[PDB]
């Protein structure tokens, strides 16, 4: 079996820079009777199937821009993305189809390093009355379109710091402004929710000069 | 406009068998090499095997010996992958892909990909989600921009898909990756930022699809007077 | 039917008889050895230096059914001491490049352009599918729409041993349309 290996595993570069992604096969994939390297490159954006970019190590698929360039021969191959754009954030995969079992590299995650930070806009959502009929209260704190990815979100219920009852989820880097977004969900029983008044999420992030609190009082509006 | 359309996600018991279909539109696959490629959570791509429907011949990765069968129905131009004796490790998105023929191989140009089928190997039962509004208000208003959304709670297995206004609203949408709760059920939310002045006159509806339970919900998210 | 990478030598030309001065009436023609859907031309006992040499040994591969694997074995130089020292195979890029007939001459062609959908894999049993490994192989598709005839040369006629000359081997693959 041919082992494929990519390096680096992850790449974070600024807009306009040149990305270089290497791929090595453990045996040669160059067939001497047609002088072809049996080597493909794919781009995979989150939620999507892989998309073929390069085949025969250097031939571009229809529609792929010329900034994407495959090179190399034998066992050593390189995908070069010139003049990096915000929409190029993806995982990039190399594959050999020289002989079965076909095999892939482990993938290279490419992200955009923004020069400047972006502060989140922060929103808080009380639990709906319809969720309270199911016996549970979810309180949602939304952090929209921030950079860098690192952020601290702390829940306070009647100014008591909460632990163990919240979960966060974070999007992939945005293909237009290279930011991230984040939700934190606090989960309480309806009975615990109705014993307390002030619900607050406090957000710490490099884009904010000091931590920001969004809050509501239960039953008030 | 060749298109590969796969069968829906399902949870399957450990030890059972799953059959995933992949139907080609834009004609037959009789000159195509079909590959099956899986992607486990957090992992790279892994070749399962391949079949050339013209030739009736199939190749398989050693890991799948005696467990995977590729078939085709040329009448309906549908390829099938059956995986038996399912293990927890078989939980993955399974893709079919097609490549046209060139230069003596059916696998030089795998440009056509199905959307993927998530097979979850678990004893836990299918559960459809409940959909709750994240209503816009003053505590969800910044400048002349408001945020609103839908909370999709307590489903199994993955995935749910969410659109807004039957796909007419795309700008400013964030649909978050699902979180596995301590209950062992998934939850996600989908949010969008809209103009605050739009809230009294424009209707916002999240369309939530959970194919494993045949759950289809449209939920209007209404403003508070707050 | 050709992509942007594939090239052949359009200057190259030869003939079936080559330099042997043997006319086509005098060829030793015989059928390939066919077991199930594998059709084999084995030249390991056909081309060694003989008294009457050079002779022309012409192996005929006749195809009119689906999924025939064609296999051609040409003895390597130095595989036997002395007896194949000047053996040559044509085309060097077989089976991807073959010879076809152009006005009594043999010229290079791409086999992929001749037969749509056939299998030419880069390796067979972990060895490169090229005559430098001594054997080539290709598999014909379920449906052939266009008739074709193409050639390979395995020539030992320039090997001499004890006042004997080796023989010139010819493969003629005749594909008739099938599967319509
Ligand atoms: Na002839």
């Amino acid at each position: 079996e041919i082992v494929m290996t990519q390096s680096p595993a992850s790449l974070a570069l600024s807009l306009g820079e040149r990305a270089t992604i290497n791929c090595k096969s453990s045996q040669s994939v160059l067939y001497s009777s047609n002088n072809k390297n049996y080597l493909a490159w794919y781009q995979q954006k989150p939620g999507q199937p892989p998309k073929l970019l390069i085949y025969w190590a250097s031939t571009r698929e229809s529609g792929v821009p010329d900034r994407f360039s495959g090179s190399g021969s034998g066992t050593d191959f390189t995908l070069t993305i010139s003049s990096l754009q915000a929409g190029d954030v993806a995982v990039y995969h190399c594959q050999q189809y020289y002989s079965t079992p076909y095999s892939f590299g482990q993938g290279t995650k490419l992200e955009i390093k923004r020069r400047t930070v972006a502060a989140p806009s922060v929103f808080i959502f009380p639990p709906s009355d319809e969720q309270l009929k199911s016996g549970t209260a979810s309180v949602v704190c939304l952090l929209n379109n921030f950079y860098p990815r690192e952020a601290k979100v702390q829940w306070k219920v009647d100014n008591a710091l909460q632990s163990g009852n919240s979960q966060e989820s974070v999007t992939e880097q945005d293909s237009k402004d290279s930011t991230y977004s984040l939700s934190s969900t606090l989960t309480l029983s309806k009975a615990d929710y109705e014993k307390h008044k002030v619900y607050a999420c406090e957000v710490t992030h490099q884009g904010l000069s000091s931590p920001v609190t969004k809050s509501f009082n239960r039953g008030e509006c | 406009q060749v298109q590969l359309v796969q069968s829906g996600a399902e949870v399957k018991k450990p030890g059972s068998s799953v059959k995933v279909s992949c139907k080609a539109s834009g004609g037959t696959f009789n000159s195509y090499g079909i590959s099956w490629v899986r992607q486990a959570p957090g992992q790279g791509l892994e070749w399962v095997g391949g079949i050339i429907p013209s030739f009736g011949t199939a190749d398989y990765a050693q890991k799948f010996q005696g467990r995977v069968t590729f078939t085709t129905d040329t009448s309906t131009s549908t390829a099938y992958m059956e995986v038996s004796s399912l293990r927890s490790e078989d939980t993955a998105v399974y893709y079919c892909a097609g490549s046209s023929w060139s230069s003596g191989t059916y696998y030089g140009r795998s440009a056509y990909w199905g959307q993927g089928t998530l097979v979850t190997v678990s004893s836990a039962s299918t559960k459809g989600p409940s959909v709750f509004p994240l209503a816009p208000s003053s505590k969800s208003t910044s400048g002349g921009t408001a945020a609103l959304g839908c909370l999709v709670k307590d489903y199994f297995p993955e995935p749910v898909t969410v659109s807004w206004n039957s796909g007419a609203l795309t700008s400013g949408v964030h649909t978050f990756p699902a979180v596995l709760q301590s209950s062992g059920l998934y939850s996600l939310s989908s949010v969008v930022t809209v103009p605050s002045s739009s809230l009294g006159t424009q209707t916002y509806i999240c369309n939530v699809n959970h194919k494993p339970s045949n759950t289809k919900v449209d939920k209007k998210v209404e403003p508070k007077s707050c | 039917g050709v992509d942007e990478l594939d090239k052949i030598d359009l200057s190259y030309e030869t003939t079936e008889s080559g330099d042997t001065a043997v006319s086509e009436d005098s060829y030793d023609k015989y059928a390939s050895q066919n077991t199930n859907k594998e059709y084999v031309c084995d030249f390991t006992d056909q081309l060694k230096p003989t008294e009457s040499g050079p002779k022309v040994k012409k192996c005929e591969v006749k195809v009119n059914e689906p999924l025939i694997k064609v296999k051609i074995i040409c003895p390597l130089k130095g595989s036997v001491e002395k007896l194949y020292d000047n053996i040559e195979y044509v085309p060097k890029k077989s089976p991807y490049v073959v010879l076809t007939k152009e006005e009594t001459k043999l010229k290079e062609k791409l086999l992929s352009k001749l037969i749509y959908g056939l299998l030419i894999s880069p390796t067979v049993n972990e060895k490169e599918n090229n005559f430098k490994e001594g054997v080539i192989e290709f598999t014909l598709p379920p449906v052939v729409h266009k008739a074709t005839v193409f050639y390979f040369i395995c020539d030992n006629s320039k090997t001499e041993d004890d006042n004997k000359k080796g023989n010139r081997g010819i493969v003629e693959v005749y594909v008739e349309p099938y599967g319509g």
